[PDB]
């Protein structure tokens, strides 16, 4: 033998036929998951939960697939969801419709792969100026026109129910992460859920949302202007980084040692009541000594708190985090506190923080979500990350392409007609691009239950003399114009459909021999 | 809808079975045939080196030729198979140069393995060598002189092609006694008919090589020699042959037949009815006078007792193919009724005497003018040299029994290969394409013969090379490497003469195998 | 090719593993040569394609790099390990022909290897090579063609784009090459008293993965990756002249040297040494702020105590990076580093020349990753490179075809004289050989014959790949690089050919000139050399040892 | 080889929505048409089968 190699070699065209027949098998299980009408998949984790979703990011994710080129699939599920979060299913769709659409051939014609790599860089040149002429741009500052906006990636969700619900949470969210140009990003954002209520009772309160009651039954859980001042350090007694080692000559040393450490944060104490906060936030433990002498000044003390919410606690109430206690000051003191209060649920306290709502540093909020169980508020979730994504791309790219499946197929009909313009021997890997665009538009005529024959026959003739605007109706399975069907998509989450899938494609193409099990 | 559970993928062929196509197996197809052939590279030439092969059942056998080696060992890779195929090929059609022919095919492989790594695919590569296989035929045909044009002995045409095939065996340095055998052996058959299996050679262990002997007339062995043996004569004058091919015994091979007899005095009867049916038949043999009696099944006690008095020599269970063998020097032909012998069906020879070696007694027919068979008896220390000189003069044979029937004279020592190869690349450069890098490695590749004849000899090959190019310049024929004056020369003074089958079948066989494993791309074995 | 093993002598005996001897380690060193030489004949020229594999954790590698994918296989094989680590001393020393080193020294090995058994010896094999290599090495810098004539930077540009080839990159070469060229212009400096070098990994190479690769930005200035400590400091600096303080210490909790041992007889002693030892970090912090520093980097992870002051004095606080990344920071924006923070007089001091100089300093977010975007540097220019893909094992290739890119033109600047490259030289070099030897002749004429047969092998490989006809374009390059070999240095005609061919996208024969394709011509050099010295080693063992593990 | 790639050009036929009852009546009325025109593009009718 010689070194780690060999066993079964796959080589010739049955490598790459290997390389397009597992990546097609991706994109069939999640084939049923594109449309209004999508079904759901439900995952079996090792863990032992269950994931349930029909968003393709979530499904392929948690599902291990053992292959080398179709593990590359699973990798463009990520790409679609970091950059964007919407039309992640679209993506591997579209990209393992490519791989089998745009290069049958090299079974039969014997093509080149990097010929036809060639052709596909052309091809998403010309795609991108498609969509470009076919996008009509919208005004950012009409309330009306993004809440149609938020309701298109509802409108194959759950939730679509509540669409005229769910759209009011979507957009006062954004709006309020968005800092004046007009980034914002979700790290500020709150995915705290509430196990049981009503659906349309959830609301967005703007403040943290926190878990834990009050420490002590004195500390009073109505304020009308709370006060709130962060200490990372902890109230208790610091031991140091060296060891004291105290040398007690005399018995009454002893005693002054427990009597210091009493008086130690006694004087941290006093420091805390010159600001004279009526809400204290401690990062760490506390003891039950400082709580006493905070209680007679009117100081509020709380369980440790994570280090990710001391950062939105300081966005609301504009405090600035002091670790140093002699260095608090009067300016680091958080206000505009709108109400405290505390309601009683069986699984956990609850501990609101108002905002008074009235350029500076940008406010944070938290989403309240009341569902029918665990299971359905991560789904509802995963649909506001969706939802609220799609208010990001329309603020930063104000052009609106056209949704419904009509962006996928306008780029078919015009790579048909400069495929015969072009000839070459690139020809058939450009026409052949046309054929892979088509697909996505006819998964919404199957899971509609119509005739793709028919329709996409009719698609294709009423989309150059009617409009560019024509698509897949999703319930009805007609031909309807997105002009009077009102819902349309941004332009950014097209782009990343037609980049992703095609730069993908061309990396399975490059592939010659596969070797398996090298070495760690 | 499904049935229930997972349902795993259905394999398209029966699990277990190797599949593999593409170039990369025709480069695995070509490694076998390369690998079987480093084993015949050392043993060609008259300096060959023997190979000691022991198979599975601890047998030893010893072969140089590559006809037997190939035999010995048993084969699986198919292309491997196919190096096999025109061993055995040659060695039943002619039986001389069935190691040149696995290295000329193995070679023609060899060569074409820079020309699988570049763009051409094996259907153009195969074109080239089918072209070059029809010119280089016609190549050897115009080199063939006639023998009746200088009116030279039929006799001594025969002694010089077989002592060329001598060499590389063991008979090189005792050729000068063991030649003058096999000629006198192909003499004897008639010109029209000639037959290997009355050439056969017993194995009799021990003795020495240069102590066999040479006699128109046959030895059948022997098998039991019933009662009345080693009391009839061993030395005969003139005695009678007669052959019987009816069973002598009482009631042994005969179906069983019931008996039914009503009476005591009838059944005295019977009992001395089959002595008489018995002594009948022997009566009838002592009326014609035969002194020796054979038969190829056995013979009973009762015969040998009555031949024991009248001195007649009778042996039995002599098998068929040696009974054939000796109707032929005999004259008239067996008579299985004892009735029906007639005084024109019996045998004759000057002198008949059986003498006693390695312990084993043979009957030898001596002064047979008539014969047209031959017998050869070998000996030796080793019983493995037995083996090796019987299948040495059995190929030695073949060379004489192929040269009675088209007698031409074609140069051997690789002085055909070279002159064969310049005629190519003087056609190759008229060509201006495809074939003419193929017929250029055609005519190299022909050049792997004289290779061994100079590597197994402890001479360097580039230098003899080299004077052999500058030399096959000018005109020249027969002009090859000679061994004993260590220097290269013509090889029509040095007599050595080789048979036209042996070139023409080497050329057509190697190409046939060549082409064969070319055009497979794909293997599959099953199990 | 080896069959029946070996019979084992009972009258030799050895410890370990059986000694095999004879033309049977030189039949097994060819085997095994033509397995590792086999993985990089696909990968080969612009026509070919890489390999995959796995690393049996379920990630898997996809790169064209020759190097890449010999070191990823451990070859247990004794004269193996020469063309493995042949392969990662290619790309180390030249960077380039990797791949062709590889496969060269692999011909090498299978001609030799045959013409053992013609029973010429191998030192006279290794004295034809040898020969045959030092006219070689001047048939080369006869080729050499200076750049003259060229407008701008086009001189780089076509030489970029061909290491660009064979890799993803290389239908995007267009776009890259321009990013390139400027990367390695901006990192340039002085050393040797006049001498110009470049650094290698200088260009700094950021993975985020989304939109096209096309659209990959080329930032003027160097970008670093990192993550903010505290996310209430400001991501955007404005205003020019930006402070960058390149630091080595740390700003944390520290202990005392281990050394000492605190012992205390009073109580009261207990509040002035708990707060000293977090008053020793204030007075180097109190400087530092003190002076205006609006970036301050540090080598080690910073605790929250010392990040309060950054906040109130809008400073954005840096944790743990790269140490060799801080370097180029400090030399580019005119700032010093500093290991630790002394003054020659027993003193603490902050001077403000170990403050650097640039026009701002903004962290972009790129994807979900966030990284420094530092531009308009003062002392010195700096670049980076953002490489942007479908998935991150796209990345990955990428950083090895950026890498190869960078190596190629770092060569080029170093001398102004370069090579055609696309099988030009090879097939040049097949026919300076040939008349060549026929005045020596004698023996080591065949074995000097095979060496520029022996260079046959990568023009013959590169039209496999391209699913073409191979005998078509060797017969052409045969056709026109011999008649010319002869020609006078007058009347003209002549030499104009044989300077071109093998072209594998139109498979035509056509000016490289034109076509753009270069090679430099360090590239060449010192890889017949080094694919010389693993043939000589791996020819002159007879007999190969194995000695049993204990 | 003619019925492995009537297969394989029934991938697009399927992949487009086409029921295989309707692919089964194209096979069948473009059969009886290829057996039809075979008959009008014969050049070699010969009445020897002898020499």
């Amino acid at each position: 033998v010689f070194m780690n190699a060999s066993q079964e070699r796959t080589t010739g065209r049955q490598a790459q036929i290997s390389n397009i027949t597992a990546a097609k098998a991706v994109a069939d299980v999640i084939r049923t998951c594109l449309g209004p009408k999508a079904m759901l998949k439900m995952l079996l984790d090792p863990m032992g939960g269950l994931v349930l979703t029909n968003d393709g990011h979530a499904i392929l994710r948690e599902i291990d697939v053992a292959h080398p080129a179709a593990k590359s699939m699973l990798e463009l599920s990520r790409t679609q969801d970091e950059e964007v979060g919407d039309g992640t299913t679209t993506v591997i769709i579209l990209a393992g419709e490519i791989l089998a659409q745009c290069a049958p051939y090299l079974i039969e014609k014997n093509i080149h792969p990097v010929i036809i790599i060639q052709a596909l860089k052309k091809a998403l040149t010309d795609a991108l100026e498609v969509i470009k002429q076919v996008s009509k741009p919208v005004d950012v500052e009409n309330d009306a026109a993004m809440k149609k906006l938020i309701q298109a990636s509802i409108g194959t969700k759950y939730v679509i129910h509540w669409s005229e619900k769910m759209c009011e949470l979507a957009l006062d969210a954004v709006k309020t992460v968005r800092k004046d140009f007009e980034i914002d990003i979700k790290r500020y954002v709150r995915v705290e859920k509430i196990p049981g209520g009503d659906v349309l009772d959830s609301r967005v309160l703007k403040g943290v949302l926190l878990n834990k009651d009050v420490v002590h039954p004195k500390m009073s859980r109505h304020i009308e202007n709370p006060r709130v001042v962060l200490l990372d350090c902890p109230l208790e007694y610091k031991k140091g980084e060296s060891q004291t080692n105290i040398e007690i000559e005399k018995e009454e040393d002893w005693n002054r040692i427990l009597q210091i450490e009493e008086e130690q944060v006694q004087l941290m104490c006093e420091q805390i009541l010159a600001v004279r906060p009526t809400l204290v936030i401690t990062e760490k433990g506390v003891s039950d000594l400082a709580q006493h002498y905070l209680l007679k000044g009117g100081c509020s003390v709380l369980r440790r708190v994570k280090k990710s919410d001391n950062n939105r606690i300081a966005r609301v109430t504009g405090a600035t985090i002091v670790n140093r206690v002699e260095d608090l000051k009067e300016s680091d003191v958080g206000t505009n506190c709108g109400l405290f209060k505390v309601e009683m649920i069986g699984d956990e306290y609850f501990s609101f923080l108002d905002n008074c709502k009235e350029s500076g540093l940008q406010k944070a909020c938290t989403i309240m979500l009341r569902g029918g169980s665990k299971d359905i508020l991560n789904e509802i979730d995963r649909n506001l990350q969706d939802a609220m994504a799609v208010a990001r791309n329309v603020m930063l790219s104000p052009s609106l392409s056209p949704g419904g499946g009509a962006t996928e197929m306008a780029v078919s009909v015009k790579l048909a007609e400069k495929a015969k313009q072009l000839e070459g021997i690139q020809q058939w890997p450009y026409q052949a691009v046309a054929d892979a665009m088509e697909c996505i538009p006819r998964t919404l005529i199957q899971n509609a239950g119509g005739d793709p024959i028919r329709l996409l026959s009719q698609l294709r003739a009423k989309h150059a003399q009617g409009n560019f605007t024509t698509g897949i109706d999703g319930d009805k399975g007609k031909i309807v114009d997105m002009v009077s069907y009102g819902i349309w998509e941004p332009e950014v989450i097209k782009q990343q459909s037609v980049k992703t899938a095609i730069e993908s494609a061309c990396l399975l193409l490059r592939v010659d021999d596969i070797v398996s099990g090298v070495r760690k | 809808m499904n049935f229930g559970s997972q349902t795993p993928t259905i394999v398209v062929l029966k699990e277990g079975t190797d599949a593999s196509q593409g170039k990369g197996q025709i480069i695995s197809n070509i490694n076998a045939c390369v690998a079987v052939q480093e084993a015949l590279k050392p043993t060609l030439g008259p300096l060959g080196s023997d190979i000691l092969i022991v198979t599975s059942n601890q047998k030893t056998t010893i072969s140089n030729d590559g006809a037997t080696i190939l035999k010995l060992l048993d084969v699986v890779h198919p292309a491997a198979k196919t190096l096999v195929d025109i061993s055995r090929a040659q060695d039943a059609e002619v039986g001389d140069g069935t190691t040149s022919v696995t290295i000329l095919a193995g070679e023609l492989m060899k060569e074409a393995k820079p020309f699988l790594e570049e763009g051409i695919s094996s259907h153009l590569i195969m074109k080239g060598y089918r072209k070059a296989v029809s010119l280089a035929v016609e190549k050897i045909n115009e080199l063939a002189v006639d023998i009746t044009s200088e009116k030279s002995s039929g006799r001594e045409l025969l002694e010089r092609c077989a002592r060329t095939a001598m060499s590389s065996k063991l008979i090189h340095n005792n050729a000068d006694f063991f030649v003058k055998m096999c000629v006198d052996a192909v003499l004897s058959l008639d010109r029209n008919d000639l037959d290997d299996k009355l050439i056969g050679i017993k194995k009799i262990p021990g003795g020495a090589m240069e102590e066999s002997l040479f006699i128109n007339g046959v030895a059948f062995k022997k098998t039991f020699s019933y009662a009345g043996f080693e009391q009839q004569p061993k030395k005969f004058n003139n005695p009678k042959i007669l052959s019987l091919n009816v069973e002598l015994e009482l009631k042994a091979e005969k179906d069983n037949a019931e008996v039914r007899v009503e009476h005591v005095e009838d059944y005295q009867a019977i009992v001395d009815a089959e002595w008489q049916l018995i002594f009948e038949k022997l009566r009838q043999v002592e009326e014609t006078g035969a002194n020796i009696v054979l038969s190829k099944l056995p013979i009973g006690d009762l015969a040998t007792q009555f031949f024991a008095d009248r001195n007649i020599f009778c042996a039995g269970r002599v098998s068929a193919d040696d009974m054939n063998r000796v109707i032929q020097a005999v004259g008239g032909s067996i008579q299985s009724t004892t009735s029906d012998i007639k005084p024109e069906h019996l045998g004759t020879c000057a002198l008949f005497e059986e003498m006693q070696i390695g312990s084993e007694r043979y009957n030898l027919f001596q002064g047979c003018p008539q014969a047209k068979t031959c017998t050869l008896l070998l000996r030796g220390g080793a019983e493995q040299v037995i083996a090796e000189v019987e299948r040495s003069l059995h190929d030695a044979i073949m060379i004489v029994k192929r040269a009675l029937q088209n007698k031409l004279i074609v140069a051997g020592g690789g002085a055909t290969e070279m002159e064969v190869s310049k005629c190519l690349r003087d056609y190759s450069k008229t060509i201006a394409g495809k074939q003419q890098m193929i017929i250029n490695a055609f005519a190299k590749a022909l050049e792997v013969i004289p290779r061994q004849l100079c590597e197994n000899a402890g001479f360097d090959a580039i230098e003899i090379l080299n004077k052999l190019r500058l030399a096959h310049s000018k005109g020249e024929k027969w002009y090859g490497v000679v061994f004993e004056t260590e220097n290269i020369g013509d090889n029509f003074a040095k007599f050595v003469w080789e048979p036209a089958l042996v070139k023409i079948n080497a050329l057509n066989s190697a190409t046939e195998a060549t082409n064969l494993i070319l055009s497979v791309d794909e293997t599959i074995t099953n199990k | 090719m080896s069959q029946l093993f070996n019979n084992s002598r009972s009258d030799t005996l050895f410890l370990g593993g059986e000694k095999i001897s004879g033309d049977d380690i030189r039949n097994q060193n060819v085997l095994a040569t033509m397995a590792v030489a086999n993985v990089v004949k696909s990968s080969l020229g612009p026509v070919g394609l890489d390999k995959m594999l796995v690393d049996d954790i379920g990630d898997f590698t996809v790169t064209n790099d020759g190097a890449t994918i010999l070191s990823l296989l451990d070859v247990q094989h004794p004269a193996g390990k020469i063309l493995v680590e042949l392969a990662q001393q290619q790309d180390r020393e030249i960077g380039d022909g990797t791949t062709s080193v590889v496969i060269i020294a692999s011909e090498l090995l299978k001609r030799a290897n045959e013409l053992v058994k013609n029973k010429i010896h191998p030192t006279t094999i290794i004295t034809g090579f040898r020969v045959a290599l030092r006219e070689a090495i001047r048939f080369i810098n006869e080729v050499l063609s200076t750049s003259v004539d060229t407008l701008g930077k086009e001189t780089l540009i076509n030489i970029a784009k061909t290491s660009m080839s064979s890799k993803i990159i290389g239908a995007d070469s267009d776009f890259f090459s321009n990013m390139v060229v400027d990367a390695l212009l901006a990192v340039k400096t002085q050393n040797s008293k006049g001498e110009i070098k470049y650094p290698v990994k200088a260009v700094n190479v950021l993975k985020a993965h989304g939109k096209s690769a096309t659209e990959s930005l080329l930032v003027p200035g160097y970008a670093l990756n990192c993550t903010v400590a505290s996310q209430a400091m400001p991501k955007r600096i404005a205003g020019g002249n930006v402070k960058i303080a390149c630091l080595d210490l740390n700003l944390q909790k520290a202990r005392m040297a281990m050394g000492v041992q605190i012992n205390i007889d009073d109580p009261e002693q207990l509040e002035q040494i708990r707060k000293r030892e977090a008053g020793i970090v204030l007075e180097r912090v109190k400087k530092i702020i003190d002076a205006g520093a609006q970036v301050v980097l540090t080598t080690k992870g910073i605790d929250d105590l010392c990040l309060k002051e950054f906040v109130e004095a809008k400073i954005m606080g840096v944790r743990r990076c790269k140490k060799e990344d801080l370097r180029r920071i400090a030399r580019a924006t005119g700032a010093t580093l500093v290991s630790s923070m002394s003054n020659l007089e027993g003193e603490e001091t902050f001077e403000s020349s170990y403050l650097g100089l640039c026009d701002e300093v903004v962290q972009a977010k790129f994807s979900d990753d966030e990284c420094i975007l530092i531009k308009g540097t003062s002392k010195h220019s700096s670049s980076s490179i953002i490489l942007r893909g479908a998935n991150d094992y796209s990345l990955d290739e990428m950083e090895r075809s950026l890498h190869d890119s960078l190596s190629v033109v770092k060569r080029t600047l170093e001398s102004g004289n370069v090579v055609p490259g696309g099988g030009c030289v090879e097939a040049a070099l097949n026919i300076y050989l040939d008349n060549f030897a026929t005045t020596v002749g004698s023996r080591e004429q065949l074995a000097i014959a095979e060496f520029a047969a022996a260079l046959l092998i990568i023009p013959k490989t590169l039209a496999v790949n391209a699913a073409k006809d191979s005998s078509e374009l060797v017969a052409k390059l045969r056709s026109y690089h011999a008649a010319s070999q002869m020609a006078k240095p007058e009347d003209v005609k002549r030499r104009s050919y044989r300077n071109y061919g093998l072209d594998l996208i139109r498979g035509k024969i056509v000016d490289e000139i034109h076509a753009g394709v270069l090679e430099p011509t360090i590239s060449k050099v010192k890889s017949l050399k080094s694919a010389l010295e693993a043939c000589v080693a791996i020819l002159r063992i007879d007999t190969m040892i194995t000695v049993d593990p204990e | 080889i003619l019925a492995g790639e009537l297969l394989n050009v029934s991938e697009k036929l399927i992949s487009m929505g086409l029921s295989a009852v309707e692919i089964i009546q194209g096979y069948n009325m473009a059969r009886k048409f290829t057996l039809k025109e075979l008959d009008e593009m014969v050049v070699g009718e010969i009445t020897d089968k002898n020499d």
